[PDB]
């Protein structure tokens, strides 16, 4: 619904990386993988975390 | 004029409110913008 | 000073019951929401 | 200083790569397991929700709170709540944190873990503080509000071990390898045409002499050297994942001597 706080598998915090990831795509124009590696998410477990999140709360917030 | 009845109306048919609505309008109305219609209540 | 009910639609603490109707005060909408206890609810964060 | 030898190769606030040298596999794996499972640490473990008009549910939120890593350098000087003589919690067994948020702006208001206020007396033990590692110092995103929406909570943190729930774990991944060339034949390599063409060389091979094709297998060799790399989430600095790791084992073993004595 939100970025999960950690990688389910290794525990690395990853919930402090969502705004940055999305800034790193739209503002500085990197491809999704270069971006993830810049935030230091280098095992495929953590990468899967950000790369496959879906921010559904951004839809939930349109209701009144 | 002269009433003869009640017709259950299919969601997102031309007759139902949702078919003209925009995305904002669907959120104000509490209807998920991904619902697709085609059934009755 | 209190809560009891809420208006599903026009968002506004109603508070009423029996011989009272089941509608509203400043939208006329027939749908009401019960409103959260004050008894405090605790979660284990697990 | 004879015994198990150390050899750091990299270090960073966040990781420490090293080589243990002159130990058994068992002790090396055991210290791995301890670092993962049994170093004490501090974590939200009770949450009371005064208000939440948020688009998330409470336990969804609560769960997320227990996962925000919270400073834990002084955690020997917090007693386990179950060991303390208080009724429930207090300042000897608990930090209490607060969270209030209201979507004041038109645009969407985020709630981060810096918005966490400690409300209890620390006795100047460095514990409790939300850890923050991003450039903007926001730490973790907990929630999001819309204009009109509110969230008010209290939390109690408590000392805990990842055995009990992983939120209390200080370590993240722990790299761990040995015998990069395969000289010990502890593993037997699957392949289609050639085992060496088809498997990638570990980084740890440079460090260690390739074997020579003649060399008839060495039956006597043992696994004596281990390429580790511990990574910390931040509630405890790193070097300290290791040292309190070594220290936690050493105490487990001693509780065994202590309990022979009591027989
Ligand atoms: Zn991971
Ligand atoms: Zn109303
Ligand atoms: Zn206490």
């Amino acid at each position: 619904m939100i970025v999960p706080v950690r990688c389910f598998s290794c525990g690395k915090v990853v919930g402090d990386k969502w705004e940055s990831y999305l800034n790193l795509l739209q503002e500085d124009e990197l491809d999704e993988g270069t971006a993830l590696s810049r935030l230091g998410l280098k095992r495929y477990c953590c990468r899967r975390m950000i790369l496959t999140h879906v921010d559904l709360i951004e839809k939930f917030l349109r209701y009144n | 004029k002269v009433f003869i009845g009640r017709l259950p109306i299919m969601l997102r048919s031309k007759n139902c409110y949702l078919s003209e609505a925009t995305e904002s309008d669907l959120y104000k109305l509490k209807e998920c913008p991904f619902d697709m219609g085609g059934y009755f209540i | 000073a209190t809560l009891k009910y809420i208006c599903a639609e026009c968002s506004s603490k109603l508070s009423l019951s029996r011989t009272d109707a089941v509608r509203c005060k400043d939208c006329g909408h027939r749908i009401l929401l019960k409103a959260r206890t004050k008894r405090l609810v605790q979660f284990e964060a697990r | 200083e004879e015994g198990p030898q150390v050899k750091i190769r990299e270090a960073s606030k966040d990781n420490v790569d090293f080589i243990l040298s002159n130990v058994d596999l068992a002790m090396a794996n055991s210290l791995r397991r301890v670092m993962i499972a049994e170093i004490p640490t501090l974590a939200i473990d009770s949450v009371e929700v005064e208000t939440n008009t948020t688009v998330l549910a409470d336990e969804f939120i609560a769960h997320r709170l227990g996962l925000i890593p919270l400073q834990s350098m002084d955690i020997e000087q917090l007693e386990y709540s179950r060991d303390c003589f208080c009724e429930d919690h207090c300042d000897k067994c608990s930090v209490v944190l607060t969270l209030q948020a209201f979507g004041e702006s038109e645009s969407t208001t985020n709630v981060y873990s810096k918005d966490l206020v400690i409300v209890s007396n620390l006795m100047g033990r460095n514990i409790g503080h939300p850890i923050i590692q991003d450039k903007e110092g926001n730490g973790v995103l907990i929630c999001k509000l819309r204009k009109g929406q509110e969230l008010k909570l209290t939390c109690v943190a408590k000392k805990g071990i990842a055995k009990e729930h992983a939120k209390w774990g200080p370590a993240a991944a722990i790299e761990f390898e040995y015998d990069p060339w395969n000289k010990l034949k502890h593993t037997d390599y699957w392949y289609e045409q050639d085992s060496a063409k088809e498997w990638p060389q570990s980084k740890n091979c440079e460090y260690e002499d390739p074997p020579n094709e003649g060399d008839p297998f060495d039956y006597k060799a043992q696994a004596d050297t281990f390429y580790m790399n511990v990574e910390s989430v931040g509630s405890i600095p790193v070097d300290q994942v290791v040292v309190r790791g070594i220290d936690t084992l050493q105490k487990k073993v001693a509780s065994i001597l202590l309990a022979l004595t009591q027989m």
